[PDB]
């Protein structure tokens, strides 16, 4: 059996003479989260492509990372993770995982009436 | 001299970003062999520049977004009590009901684009959803404050005083907006209807990246089936059917194409994200003088004389509405470049000296509405014996009658 | 990287080419001196394709620079977040080593004060519009002032155009206006 780029996605066995797929085992690169080697000198990995099924365990949509607890609050985009998550420092002191924040939420009292 | 005015929107199309792409050196080449890494090893380091190339691409990208787009400090939201005026601007702003808080012509455009052998796919760092957010704020701040929020501080200001000030800044005065506001309402309701009637039957120019892109990758993948001058194009038949001393002068070859194949691609690609990179940069350009101002530069911000722009955000791009205003009906009249009063010239000081067939009158040059010639219209130089094609009438001089 | 590249096989017996002419009889030694072309070539020529891409950009970021210097130097430019942020007023260049730095001066308002505001001022049938300003009131009387700083003056003939009767505008409000003739008339 095939696939769209001519890949053997499935296989029948000689002797049960039943279908088989065949997928292959995860790859990724792996991504290290420092904060600088002046201040401290932990880090946090993050595997890109795999789920945390596989080799303080945040699974993220860009990957799986490891080593950082996560927030609730929302900060300043420090180190882009990716999709929208942020990695910093500045929480004794431990690694941080937030969502980032766009800014404040302003509002202004328009009205039919008023100028400044 | 026009008679008549009408209101046009138009959009434009411009791509911003193109999909990150990560492809590793050694997995594609080799695969899971050893004896294929140790002789790639001789070749140096010709998998170390590939991925610093592909990673700088991938970095450059989330840069044009965050410059394109992330042009506001606070995220401004827009009042609930939806009173401009006339103007109607529902299909513009989100509708807090979808999870995506996306607006209607925003949908449409989302629905009209989208319908590991070393490659990869990274995720962008702004998902849509912030992308909509970041417009969502440039368009309220326009709404509710005009050009001020870009330059400082954001001040209120009423819509209709805010193009009033619009029309002014183009030589229209005014009082043809106040006199009119009923009419410029209702053609700028019909014209957005028009837009998204039009957006719903195109695109190209954020599709042929994509088709660029696919292709690009799809050609790469396709060379890996090729024999190269060896005996087969797969490295785990190769190793399963010579010895050691016979089989490098066969995967050595497989190395010396594969190896061209990916320098192929990282140079098309390098220059491909050159040209996108130029795309970014004239769009944030577009975004800064349209959005958060009027612009006097001709045909920068549509085709007309400019009033206002909107953004509107779509899959790997951007989309502005430009807001214009074009003149409708023309009528023909007599000219004169001066009049000679009394022994001097009576120039006019902003307008034009226009006359039916017996009586003159001065008017503004971009809209049509006569007015008697005052001393508060004109201004004197000289005699009249040096203007070339001076006429004679006469003034107004609006103090002697009060006078008596 | 270009540097270091001179020393890899690139499938010959060693990187170096005095080994291989010193250690091989000539018409033997081609084979390793062949590979060795091949590979430096190959090294010499991905160097110059990246060097001039990255020539190109700095070329563009160039002809940048030189608009900036020339519009927003030489002159005053109206093009909004070009010549910095907020309005614009002036600026100077200074070098530096590869490089320029602009210093844009910018005005940029302040503290601010909500106010009353009415697009027309309807005194005895007619409509009077302002003429280069903004009416507004500070509660009881009203004002025309310019639209970038505060500083109000009296409502006259002078500050307002007539057009029209104020009964097609929206938002209208009464008061008078000054009319100074009338006491150097008296
Ligand atoms: C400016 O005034 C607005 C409301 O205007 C009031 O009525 C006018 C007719 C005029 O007489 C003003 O002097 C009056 O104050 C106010 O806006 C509020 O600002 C506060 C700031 O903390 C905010 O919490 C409220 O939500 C605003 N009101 C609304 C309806 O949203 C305020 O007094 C002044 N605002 C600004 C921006 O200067
Ligand atoms: C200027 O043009 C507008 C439309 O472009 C005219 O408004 C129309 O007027 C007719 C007749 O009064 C109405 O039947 C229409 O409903 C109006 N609106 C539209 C969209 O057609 C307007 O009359 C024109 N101005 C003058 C002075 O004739
Ligand atoms: C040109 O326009 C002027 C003003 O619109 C016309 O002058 C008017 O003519 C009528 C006819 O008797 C008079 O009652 C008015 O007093 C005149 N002035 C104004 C301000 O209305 C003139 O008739 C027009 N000429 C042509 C050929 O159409
Ligand atoms: C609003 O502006 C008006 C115009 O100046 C102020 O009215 C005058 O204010 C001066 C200065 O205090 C007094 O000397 C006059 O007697 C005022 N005239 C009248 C008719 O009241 C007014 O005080 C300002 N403030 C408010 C709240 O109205
Ligand atoms: C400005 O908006 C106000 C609403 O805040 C308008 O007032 C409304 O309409 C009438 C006119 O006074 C009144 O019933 C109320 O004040 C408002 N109605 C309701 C149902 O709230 C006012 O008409 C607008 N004025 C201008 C010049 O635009
Ligand atoms: C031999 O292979 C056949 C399939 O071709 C299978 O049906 C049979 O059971 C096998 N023999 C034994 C002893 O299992
Ligand atoms: C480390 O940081 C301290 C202050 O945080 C600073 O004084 C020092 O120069 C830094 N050293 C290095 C090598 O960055
Ligand atoms: C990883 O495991 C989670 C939990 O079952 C699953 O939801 C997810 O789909 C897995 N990842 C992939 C790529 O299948
Ligand atoms: C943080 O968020 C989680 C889920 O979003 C919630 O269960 C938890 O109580 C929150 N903690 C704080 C301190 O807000
Ligand atoms: C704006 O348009 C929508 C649909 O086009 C309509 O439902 C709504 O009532 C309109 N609002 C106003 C104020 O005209
Ligand atoms: C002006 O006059 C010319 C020649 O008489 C004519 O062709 C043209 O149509 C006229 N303009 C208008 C707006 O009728
Ligand atoms: C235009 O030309 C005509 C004839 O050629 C002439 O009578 C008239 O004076 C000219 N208009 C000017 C010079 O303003
Ligand atoms: C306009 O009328 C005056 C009347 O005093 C006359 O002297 C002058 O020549 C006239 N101009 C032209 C261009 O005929
Ligand atoms: C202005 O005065 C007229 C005439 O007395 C009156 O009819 C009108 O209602 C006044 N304006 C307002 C807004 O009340």
């Amino acid at each position: 059996g095939r696939d769209i780029d001519d890949t053997t996605d499935a296989v029948r066995d000689p002797q049960t003479l039943e279908i088989l797929d065949i997928t292959p085992c995860s790859f990724g690169g792996v991504s290290v989260i420092t904060p600088g080697t002046n201040t401290s000198n932990q880090v946090a990995v993050l595997y890109q492509g795999v789920n945390c099924t596989e080799v303080n365990v945040f699974q993220t949509r860009a990957g799986c990372l490891i080593g950082a607890e996560h927030v609730n609050n929302s900060y300043e985009c420090d180190i882009p993770i990716g999709a929208g998550i942020c990695a910093s420092y500045q929480t004794s002191q431990s690694i941080i995982a937030y969502t980032m924040s766009l800014g404040a939420e302003n509002s202004v009292a328009y009205s039919n009436n008023s100028i400044a | 001299i026009p008679i008549n005015f009408t209101i046009s929107v138009t959009t434009e199309i411009l791509p911003v970003s193109m999909t990150k792409t990560s492809v590793d050196c050694t997995m594609y080449i080799c695969g899971d062999s050893t004896e294929c890494s140790n002789l790639l090893l001789q070749y140096g380091s010709f998998c170390t520049q590939l991925n610093r190339a592909l990673t700088g691409i991938a970095v450059e990208q989330d840069k044009n977004t965050q410059e394109v787009f992330a042009q506001v400090k606070q995220i401004y939201k827009t009042p609930p009590i939806k009173d401009f005026g006339g103007f109607n601007f529902s299909q513009i702003l989100p509708d807090p009901s979808k999870p995506s808080k996306r607006s209607f012509i925003e949908d449409l455009l989302f629905n009209k684009v989208t319908l590991f052998n070393g490659l990869t796919v990274l995720p962008p760092l702004l998902t849509d959803e912030m992308i909509a957010q970041y417009t969502s704020a440039l368009l309220a701040g326009t709404i509710t404050s005009g050009w001020t929020f870009g330059a400082g501080a954001a001040l209120q200001i009423p819509f209709a005083m805010q193009m009033a000030y619009r029309f002014n800044g183009i030589g229209v005065t005014q009082n043809v907006l106040y006199e009119n506001q009923k009419l410029i309402a209702n053609q700028f309701n019909s014209a957005i209807g028009k837009i998204q009637d039009s957006l719903s039957s195109a695109l190209g120019k954020l599709q042929d990246v994509v088709n660029q892109n696919a292709q690009a990758l799809n050609t790469l993948v396709k060379q890996l089936s090729s024999n190269f001058g060896a005996i087969s194009s797969v490295l785990n038949d190769i190793l399963a059917r010579l010895d050691p001393p016979e089989a490098e002068v066969q995967i050595d070859r497989l190395i010396t194409g594969r190896l061209q194949s990916l320098q192929t691609y990282v140079t098309q690609q390098l220059i491909r994200a050159a040209e996108i990179r130029a795309s970014a940069n004239l769009a944030a350009t577009k975004m800064s003088e349209c959005v958060l101002g009027q612009s006097k530069r001709v045909d920068f911000c549509g085709k007309g004389y400019h009033l206002m722009s909107f953004p509107q955000s779509a899959p790997h791009g951007v989309v502005f509405l430009h807001v214009t205003y074009v003149p409708a009906q023309e009528k023909n009249f007599t000219t004169a470049p001066a009049i000679c009063h009394d022994g001097k010239a009576h120039f006019p000081r902003e307008g034009v000296f226009v006359s039916n067939g017996t009586h003159w009158f001065v008017t503004q040059r971009n809209f049509y509405e006569p007015q008697i010639i005052t001393t508060h219209n004109t201004f004197v130089s000289g005699n009249c014996d040096v203007v070339i094609g001076i006429v004679n009438n006469t003034v107004y001089d609006p103090l002697q009658p009060e006078l008596d």
